[PDB]
């Protein structure tokens, strides 16, 4: 149900930025800002870092299983 | 207080007294002072 | 005699320190649990056995 | 054969008020329309004041009432009064001659007027507990003496219960959520942990028990608490808490990137 | 003075002492007893905040250079922080073969995964809050 939703969301932002470089949009820098925002969030990086932290984690709930 | 069917709250009151703790309380009217006796300012001043 | 956690490097005349904290609760509560209910099975066959 | 037809808006404003004034037998009144002889309908309903009593003919204020219908009328809510609602809270649903005497100032208004008993507390959150019906457990009463019982059901539409259906849902950003792992890890070492304590409880018990019947065994497990039902409970929160935070973090890390 | 004291940056003494040695010492710091003993804490003040900031940009540091950011040789480093990790301000293990101070904290795969799934939550938001924006300029704009 989550899934979907989040699907929705993006579908929004997607096509209305379109509108941004057609729906003669404005501006909004206060948005697009927000975006960018979004974008330094994004967990890169199946990084030696990660790969290990999910694995080690992965392992307790095999233990519980 | 409570309900009589309902059986629930009916309203919170204080603690009571009885009908005993008046006569002794607000009852009980004391006489003249300590002038009116004496012969002995001993206990009157001891207890006082 | 424990009390420290590290080792010590003659070859080149240093000290090494850790910070061991790893010791994990959870699977020694998984590896008990293992010995009750090794336990158990024993218990429950003895009444098979009987009942077959 | 004879029923009435109660809406859904009518119903929940009902429960509300009702499980609102616990305990003192609130009442208000009832908007609808008469199909034949054989039908009442409630669309809607609206509440009515309280008094320094309880439930009587005078609680009906004519002020407050008229007042609100031609307050309604502007909204285009305008319907006949065919009832009138009440709620005898823990006291069952049946009407007291006090009830009944009103019901009577509510049959020379319209002879096919009803009383409406709803009970707030026992209503449980199963099959709500409601009652209708009109005059001439609760046998009591008379239940079929001085009056008689009705019939009731339910207006529906296939949206009401669409946003109902929500009413137990979760949230948006739900879904991909991933609870405190440190603190997990707790349940899971804790969890454990307390289940271990038990898993030589059913050891005991089937080396004991092991050589009983059930009448002994009533003895034996109505005093204490065998170890059964806690290892295949305890099982239940481990399981589905740990796929749910496995299957959660699975999805995050491929779907998040 | 103490707009120095709040803002995050590297103090070095000497700047400092020139600057306002004079003003201070004209207030009625005083002799070299009681009060000169306070000279000594200022720059061990001083060190405490240096040490202190660094603790938040840099995520590795050597040490020498540290030294020289510092001021104070090997010694008095060294010397301070052990006694900022003994009383406790900082969280910075040593490599001693003439090499590398580290100040990072050590952190499990729980920790690290407290960030990832902190940051998760947080970009909802931006992606939850970001959508109504969207929306007030379709309605505000057609």
């Amino acid at each position: 149900h989550g899934l979907k939703g989040l699907n929705s969301k993006l579908l929004d932002i997607r096509s209305y930025l379109e509108k941004v470089a057609t729906g003669k949009l404005p501006i909004n820098h206060q948005i697009i800002y927000q975006l960018q925002d979004v974008f330094n969030l994004l967990p890169d990086v199946s990084l030696q870092e990660f790969v290990k932290a999910f694995y080690l984690k992965t392992n307790d709930q095999m233990v519980v299983v | 207080a409570l309900d009589m069917t309902t059986l629930t709250i009916m309203r919170y009151l204080p603690r009571e007294v009885d009908p005993l703790v008046y006569n002794m309380s607000h009852e009980d009217p004391g006489n003249v002072s300590y002038s009116e006796i004496g012969g002995l300012s001993e206990q009157i001043r001891e207890l006082r | 005699d424990k009390k420290f956690h590290g080792i010590l490097d003659q070859g080149e005349g240093v000290l090494i320190i850790f910070d061991e904290p790893p010791v994990d609760k959870t699977y020694e509560a998984a590896l008990e649990t293992i010995q009750n209910m090794s336990k158990v099975v024993d218990s429950l066959y003895n009444k098979a056995k009987k009942l077959t | 054969a004879e029923q009435v037809y109660i809406s859904s808006l009518a119903l929940l404003k009902m429960l509300k008020h009702g499980r609102a004034g616990v305990p003192m037998e609130v009442m208000g009144l009832m908007l609808g329309e008469f199909v034949d002889d054989y039908t009442v309908r409630v669309i809607d309903v609206f509440a009515m004041p309280q008094s320094g009593t309880g439930v009587s003919v005078e609680a009906v204020d004519p002020v407050f009432q008229a007042k609100m219908l031609d307050m309604l009328k502007q909204t285009g809510r305008p319907e006949m009064v065919v009832g009138w609602y009440h709620s005898h809270p823990g006291f069952g649903c049946w009407l007291s001659g006090v009830d009944i005497n009103t019901q009577q100032s509510f049959e020379a208004l319209s002879e096919r007027a009803v009383a409406v008993v709803v009970d707030p507390i026992q209503s449980v959150k199963g099959k709500v507990v409601i009652d209708a019906f009109r005059l001439i457990q609760a046998l009591i009463h008379g239940l079929n003496r001085h009056y008689y019982s009705i019939t009731i059901n339910y207006r529906k539409n296939e949206l009401e219960q669409k946003m109902l259906l929500n009413l137990h849902k979760k949230s948006w950003m739900e879904g991909l959520t991933l609870q405190d792992y440190s603190e997990h890890c707790k349940h899971n070492e804790s969890v454990v942990k307390e289940m271990l304590e038990l898993a030589k409880n059913y050891n005991k018990a089937v080396e004991e028990e092991d050589k009983m019947t059930p009448e002994q065994l009533a003895i034996k497990n109505v005093g204490k608490q065998d170890p059964k039902r806690h290892l295949e409970e305890h099982v239940d929160v481990l399981m589905t808490s740990n796929i749910v935070q496995c299957l959660a973090a699975m999805l995050d890390t491929v779907v998040f990137k | 003075l103490l707009k120095l004291f709040t803002t995050m940056e590297l103090m070095r003494w000497s700047t400092l002492v020139e600057d306002y040695g004079m003003e201070l010492r004209k207030g009625s710091f005083g002799s070299t007893e009681e009060g000169e003993k306070r000279w000594k804490d200022l720059k061990n003040r001083v060190v405490e905040h240096n040490i202190r900031i660094m603790a938040k940009y840099y995520t590795r540091i050597t040490m020498k250079r540290m030294a020289q950011l510092l001021d104070l040789s090997v010694d008095e480093s060294e010397a301070f922080l052990s006694n900022l990790v003994v009383n406790k301000t900082i969280f910075a293990k040593v490599d001693r073969l003439a090499g590398i101070i580290n100040f990072q904290r050590p952190k499990d795969p729980n920790n690290l995964l407290n960030d990832w799934s902190q940051k998760l939550n947080s970009l909802m938001s931006l992606v939850n809050k970001t959508t109504h924006l969207i929306a007030k300029e379709e309605m505000i704009h057609n």
